[PDB]
This record gives C-alpha cells, structure tokens and sequence, in this order.
C-alpha cells in the first residue's frame, strides 16, 4: 500500500501493488541501512516508524 | 406499483499458472489473484 500515490497531501493509503506469497509471514526483521559519506557532507535522515 | 421498462442497456484474465509447469501439493498449492481483466473460465 503506498499513501503518496493516490494523494500525495492527503496522507489516505491505497493498495499499489500486489505480490503473490503463499506462504503466511508472522515475523518482520528490519535489516539497517548506512551510506558512508565524509564528515562535511555527513547527513542526517527522518525515523521511520512501525 | 408499476415499474419503467429496461432499455438502453449499458485486461483478458490469464489462467496460464495453472497449465504451466509442475502442479503443486494440496498444503503447497500455488493461489493466483485475478483483477481489472477479463476471465473466461468457461472456456479453461
């Protein structure tokens, strides 16, 4: 479900795209993403929330 | 009560999973979703 597409200012959610699993998931595991960059051009980004 | 009288009256679903390749167990069976398209089961 991606929320931008149907209104960008509105923040509604709608369902984008469908991926077929038939296996049913019970445990989600959030892998850490970091891109190296200098100490200037260090940069700082927004926390997601779950 | 009378009623009007009707006049007037006002893509392609793919059921190829199911044909191709090897069939799966009845606890491993391959589930597909149809939308915005045309199904003719009649004809499958």
């Amino acid at each position: 479900f991606s929320s931008r597409y149907v209104d960008l200012y509105g923040g509604n959610m709608f369902q984008f795209a469908t991926l077929p699993v038939y296996d049913t998931i019970k445990y989600y595991s959030i892998i850490p993403h970091s891109i190296r960059s200098i100490q200037s051009d260090r940069k700082a980004w927004a926390a997601f929330y779950v | 009560s009378f009623e009007a009288k009707p006049s007037g009256s006002v893509v392609e679903c793919d059921f190829s999973p199911l044909l191709s390749g090897t069939p799966p167990q009845v606890y491993n069976f391959k589930r597909l979703v149809f939308t915005n398209c045309n199904y003719n089961l009649t004809k499958l």
